[PDB]
């Protein structure tokens, strides 16, 4: 199957990711506010597949680690949002076999919404309080189909970020750890031998987002 | 087959906002007859490569918007609603009131007598948004009119960047191009924040560190940029020339530079008159009663031939590099560390860095903009890295140059067509009213009797002749010339600009006032004059994509419609994807790009809509006759049209030029009807049109070269990434500018493993050389009188090196260089108050931009996905300025300055630290300027309420980065 390797000491926080996302599928906008950050939609929601998280850390002398973070499902291996949603309906969470993709459908309206957020280690699902149908990035799986790159991976300006066949991906993200721990020594990959979006970290995952990793 | 693309027809397209030129996939429904399905990147295209940041992702968005004009709207003098009006009515309108205003106010002789033959109570701002055809077409239509007041942002932006750069190299362009970054050993960001405001540039810039570059930043915040540089360094707003300075002075103490490149290429040698002197600030010449500089005091010593004296020994106390060396030793560590906050230990560090490219196989590169341009030192600051890069030996070479970021799709374009007071089309200057004849007009050109001196301008004479065949074929271009406007010799030609325009707008001088493009509501510094003086106009014609700030000022914040006479006139126009036409980038690509969905709703193309007011003058003229109409009657436009409507192929084809008779030129024979093939060919006597020579050589017999997307390079083009088969750069493709400057006196490279040009079996092989020659036999800087680098630059307003002046809005009233507080010939209005060390303001201003927003953001805070992210004005403090102030993160604030107040929301971070300036730390306030009253709910106002109008004395550029607020926590 298909996976992402997404080099976060790369990115430089342009969102081109997070609105390429929306001009595909041509999702809503938000109703959002400036509360004291560029971050903003300020989380994932039925609308907001992609968000880019904003987290300063202090550093000595001048400047800061301002890391970024373009959150999107990690399209598991073997997904636990699946495994709850098929306690209460099968069909509302399915499998492509080939790509990789963990896939809602609209069937999600008739599972326990919550209970398949909480099932998921990332916090990814999100619940439509009118429907109540959950979305959350569906890999491009069509384009992906099509042998095109996802829209967010064509987009990416700074070579952020990467998609291919998982053993060549994963070779990828192995090799560019290493080159980046010469630069940053608390460098790590997200969770490699479980999902197929496979970040490379700069420093503690847990410093970009509190469910960067399971 | 993907469902959402079914049926749908692909064309490509041109990004429509910044300067990278992005290449775009449009896909139209209905095979081309219905509207845009999706916006993306092209893979093919050489610089993104399919990439897209933020705003070119949301082309869609901005296209597809039921928010856009539908058709024209009319407001009457003193109405508060917009009446719905035909195409017809508006145009005819619009012609009466031109015609009315020009037949009042024409001027055929100005009061000394001299023949002006112009129209002054009508201005026309616009715009680097428009394609080069139309673009090119406006400024002809405008002149023809007779007027003199044409600006566009050029002007607030990189004006500062011509002179400066053409003082130092003889262009004003970006020497290198974006695909050539990946070549420098050494990126400098400063002035610049490339990450968010020309992202896709971060491709080749970290492709650049993938092959060991060192990356820097320094700006007075840390962001998007700083988060991927190697180094980043804070620089108080207004402080670049003491870090600049010290650069000099580093690079000369410890002889890092080239010292072949310097004594054969730069001006180093050249002896200055003994008449130049500096002191306790001030050059040689000033007259303190006019604030103004003899120049004459800094001429060259010139030799019994009149060729400027050369000492090749470098010993002549009078050797321009002499006198380098004297001035730039004052700027030791400690007192640039003083001024500008930095520590000296990451002086040393950025310093050591950068001029370790002073060797023949390094190369090191800057890449600045508005942090360096908005300043009343604007043209000195770039005047100071431009003497860097000639000491270092990085002009002409890949990886080097002086990457001047362009802002606007075409504002290059808007730029090369003339639409800034100063210039025709082709920088060939606007006539005074001193220059009776052609004769006289050409006889200003300087010549050389340097016979090494390729002295290009020579030509100046075909190319203005050509340019006037364009204009009118049936006349002789000496008969031609009194068609055409003139400034008066007499006035600084600063009153000519923007900052005077708004300044006798409010005095009430102005009848008229295109606002073609632009929303000068918002983009132009001391917004509320604007505001306020846009009430004095008779008429305002405002050509845009929405209502907004500009079309709608009548009813902004605390305007009474009923007490506002102006009638105004809003005519949308099409967006980018629904015209053909070219942009030029910032590299000087001249790319073409194509109609995907037809006009939304009854939009009309920019070409169109000025072709039709046009032809709707010419018709009045017949009717009633008028002032002087011959050169409104005469001009020719039956090239402008093909089926009825604007043709841009045939306007670039003009703009290329034509023979309009059979001609023998450079042993050649060429056929009436061929094109020119390229400048080179271009004569005096009127054989030849031309509509810009810079554009000679875009679109020839072999056809579009601006159309061109071919990847193929030769090895030595491919090393470097030149694409010379992808689109058109002017002058006659040469990528990077100066490139004989790149190779020895034997025409090998000094890098060859990154070589530009190299002689081979007896051509030059790489890039098309810059000035034809054998190698050894030419200066390389041909544009230049003398030929050379020019660390002396004696033509600039302020003087020849750069020194350091305060911000006409300081938080010192001290300045440690010398007893010379401000630039002592500032841009200034009297009357209007600065804030010099006043505790009432005492943190500095400054304004800029973010990723997700365009410009005033009257596009952007149109489309949803750029709103999200960016919802609102926000304030950008220290912690300890927060501390200080008691404002909480997220909290509402009111910054203020002497011009105006507004509200914002306070994002308080680490990313902004107090500048420690000579023991004192001085805080700074940060606010984004893409805010205007109409869109969003809840967005916030202008930044520009706040900024003086005040600045640059060379080209009147206003001092939008660096200013004096206060800033107070609002409590509702
Ligand atoms: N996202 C985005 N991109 C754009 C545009 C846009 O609106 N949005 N506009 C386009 C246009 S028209 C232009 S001209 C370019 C401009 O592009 P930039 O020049 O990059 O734009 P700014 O953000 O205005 O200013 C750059 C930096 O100058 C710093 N600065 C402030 N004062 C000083 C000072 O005195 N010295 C120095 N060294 N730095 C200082 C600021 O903190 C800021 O980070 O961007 C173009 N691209
Ligand atoms: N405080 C402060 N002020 C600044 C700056 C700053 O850094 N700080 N930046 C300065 C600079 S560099 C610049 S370039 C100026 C920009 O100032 P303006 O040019 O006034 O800004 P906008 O009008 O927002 O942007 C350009 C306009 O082009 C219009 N447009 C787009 N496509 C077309 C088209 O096909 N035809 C026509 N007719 N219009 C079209 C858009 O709708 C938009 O209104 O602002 C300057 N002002
Ligand atoms: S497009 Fe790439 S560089 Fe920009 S925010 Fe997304 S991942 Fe980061
Ligand atoms: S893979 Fe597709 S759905 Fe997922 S974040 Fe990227 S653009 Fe959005
Ligand atoms: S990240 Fe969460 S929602 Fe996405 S596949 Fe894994 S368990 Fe499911
Ligand atoms: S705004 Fe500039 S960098 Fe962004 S997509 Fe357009 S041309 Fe490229
Ligand atoms: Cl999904
Ligand atoms: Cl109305
Ligand atoms: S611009
Ligand atoms: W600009």
């Amino acid at each position: 199957g298909k996976m992402f390797f997404v080099d976060l000491s790369r990115c430089t926080a342009c969102r081109g990711c997070q609105i390429a996302c929306k001009q595909w599928k041509n999702l809503p906008a938000e109703e959002t506010r400036n509360t004291g950050s560029h971050q903003n939609p300020p989380d994932l929601s039925y609308v907001t597949l992609k968000t880019v998280r904003f987290t300063e850390k202090s550093r000595k002398g001048p400047g800061i680690d301002w890391l970024f973070f373009p959150e999107q499902c990690r399209h598991c291996v073997e997904p636990p949002c699946k495994g709850q949603a098929d306690v209460d309906l099968e069909g509302a969470v399915v499998k492509d076999e080939t790509t990789g993709a963990v896939l809602f459908t609209e069937l999600t309206a008739k599972v326990d919404g919550e209970s398949v957020r909480s099932a998921c280690p990332y916090d990814i699902p999100r619940i439509d309080p009118v429907t109540k149908r959950l979305s959350k990035c569906d890999m491009c799986n069509d384009r992906v189909q099509n042998g095109l790159l996802p829209a967010c991976v064509k987009t990416c300006p700074t070579g952020t970020m990467n998609f291919g066949d998982e053993q060549e991906m994963l070779a990828l993200a192995e090799k560019r750890l290493a080159e980046v721990k010469k630069t940053y020594p608390g460098a790590v990959l997200g969770d490699p031998n479980d999902v197929r979006v496979v970040y490379l970290f700069t420093r503690d995952p847990k410093d970009f987002y509190e469910h960067a990793v399971a | 087959e993907l469902q959402k693309l079914q049926w749908a027809k692909q064309t490509t397209s041109i990004c429509c906002y910044c300067a990278v030129g992005c290449g775009l996939i449009v896909h139209t429904a209905k095979d081309g007859q219905g509207r845009a399905v999706n916006v993306e990147g092209d893979p093919d295209h050489p610089i993104n490569e399919g990439s897209l940041c933020p705003k070119g992702a949301s082309i869609f968005q901005l296209g597809e918007n039921d928010q856009r004009g539908t058709q024209p709207l009319y407001r009457a003098p003193f109405s508060d609603t917009w009446k719905p009006v035909t195409w017809d009515f508006a145009l005819t309108e619009i012609a009466k009131r031109i015609k009315k205003t020009r037949d009042a106010s024409f001027t055929e002789k100005n009061a000394a007598g001299d023949l002006v033959n112009r129209t002054e109570a009508i201005a026309s701002f616009g715009s680097a948004a428009m394609d080069n055809e139309e673009c090119w077409a406006y400024g002809n239509i405008l002149r023809s009119l007779g007027l003199v007041y044409i600006e566009h942002q050029a002007r607030i932006x990189h004006s500062p960047t011509v002179p400066a750069l053409a003082e130092s190299f003889g262009r004003g362009a970006m020497t290198n191009h974006w695909n050539d970054l990946a070549n420098s050993d050494c990126i400098l960001i400063m002035g610049s924040n490339a990450a968010e405001n020309h992202p896709i540039a971060f491709k080749w810039v970290l492709r650049a560190k993938d092959k060991g570059a060192t990356l820097i930043h320094v700006d007075p915040r840390f962001t998007r940029t700083s988060a991927r540089c190697d180094v980043y360094a804070p620089i108080r707003s207004g402080a670049d020339i003491p870090f600049l300075g010290g650069l000099i002075k580093y690079i000369l103490d410890n002889k890092l530079y080239f010292t072949d490149y310097v004594r054969e290429y730069t001006n180093a040698s050249l002896i200055v008159g003994e008449k130049f002197s500096f002191k306790d600030g001030l050059f040689s010449g000033y007259d303190a009663a006019n604030k103004k500089y003899d120049k004459s005091m800094w001429a060259f010593e010139l030799d019994a031939n009149g060729v400027p004296k050369r000492d090749p020994a470098l010993k002549h106390p009078r050797c321009v590099i002499n006198l380098l060396k004297k001035h730039y030793e004052r700027y030791n560590l400690d007192k640039v560390a003083a001024i500008t906050g930095t520590s000296k230990e990451q002086l040393q560090q950025v310093y050591k860095a950068y001029a370790a490219t002073g060797k023949p196989d390094k190369a090191g590169t800057i890449m600045y903009a508005m942090g360096w341009t908005q300043h009343s030192v604007g043209v000195q600051n770039i005047r100071a890295m431009a003497m860097i890069q000639l000491l270092l030996g990085n002009i002409g070479v890949a990886g080097g140059g002086v990457n001047a970021l362009r802002g606007e799709s075409n504002v290059q374009g808007s730029t090369d067509q003339g639409l800034l007071a100063h210039i025709w089309p082709g920088y060939n200057p606007v006539p005074n009213s001193k220059a009776a004849t052609l004769e006289l007009y050409n006889a200003a050109t300087p010549q050389s009797k340097d016979p090494m001196s390729v002295n290009w301008w020579q030509n100046r004479p075909k190319y203005v002749a050509s340019y006037l065949k364009a204009l009118y074929p049936d006349e002789e271009p000496a008969a031609a010339y009194d068609y055409l406007p003139r400034i008066d010799a007499g006035r600084k030609l600063t009153d000519y600009f923007w900052l005077n325009i708004f300044e006798k707008m409010d005095k009430g001088e102005f009848k008229g006032l295109f606002a073609w493009g632009m929303n000068p509501a918002c983009g132009g510094a001391n917004a509320n004059k604007n505001r306020k003086a846009m009430g004095k106009l008779e008429w305002l014609v405002n050509v845009n994509l929405f209502e907004n700030e500009t079309s709608s000022f009548w009813k902004g914040p605390g305007m009474n419609p009923a007490e506002i006479g102006t009638e105004v006139f809003f005519l949308p126009c099409c967006v980018s994807i629904e015209k053909e036409g070219s942009v030029a980038n910032s590299g000087r690509w001249m790319q073409w790009r194509y109609r995907g969905p037809k006009p939304y709703a009854e939009t009309k193309p920019d070409g169109d809509i000025m072709l039709d007011m046009f032809k709707k003058v010419r018709e009045l003229y017949a009717k009633e006759g008028g002032a002087y109409p011959a050169p409104i009657a005469k001009l020719n436009i039956a090239d402008w049209e093909e089926h009825n409507e604007f043709s841009p192929t045939k306007v670039a084809k003009l703009m290329n030029g034509y023979f309009l008779k059979d001609t023998e030129v450079g042993g050649k024979q060429f056929k009436k009807g061929q094109q020119v093939p390229s400048f080179a060919f271009l004569t005096a006597d009127g054989s030849t049109c031309s509509g810009n020579w810079l554009h000679a050589g875009s679109f020839t017999d072999a056809g579009n070269l601006m159309a061109r997307r071919d990847k193929t390079q030769t090895p030595e083009q491919a090393r470097i990434g030149l694409f010379p088969n992808w689109s058109f750069c002017w002058p006659v493709n040469r990528r990077i500018l100066y490139n004989r400057a790149s190779v020895d006196k034997t025409g090998k490279p000094w890098n060859p493993a990154k070589a530009v040009i190299e002689w081979k079996d007896g051509k030059w092989v790489g890039d098309v050389v810059d000035g034809g020659g054998d190698p050894g036999t030419k200066h390389p800087f041909i544009m230049q009188t003398h030929g050379f680098g020019a660390l002396y630059g004696p033509g600039r307003e302020e003087g020849p090196f750069p020194e350091h002046y305060e911000p006409l809005e300081c938080p010192v009233s001290k300045n440690p260089f010398s007893k010379q507080l401000h630039n002592p010939v500032a841009f200034q209005i009297e009357g209007e108050k600065k804030a010099v060390a006043d505790p009432r303001y005492p943190f500095i201003g400054t304004t800029y931009r973010v990723t997700e927003h365009w410009q005033t953001g009257l596009m952007t805070r149109r489309c949803a996905w750029l709103v999200e992210a960016e919802p609102q004005i926000f304030c950008e403090i220290s912690k300890e300025l927060a501390k200080l102030r008691g404002i909480g993160n997220g909290d509402t604030v009111k910054v203020s300055s002497l011009r105006g107040a507004l509200e914002a929301v306070a994002i308080v971070t680490e990313r902004i630290r107090p500048f420690k300036i000579e023991g004192v730390d001085v805080h700074m306030v940060g606010l984004p300027w893409h805010y205007g009253w109409m869109v969003p709910k809840n967005g916030g106002d202008t930044a520009n309420l706040l900024t003086p109008s005040a600045g640059d004395p060379n080209t009147g550029i206003p001092e939008t980065k660096a200013f004096m607020v206060d800033v107070r926590k609002v409590w509702s």
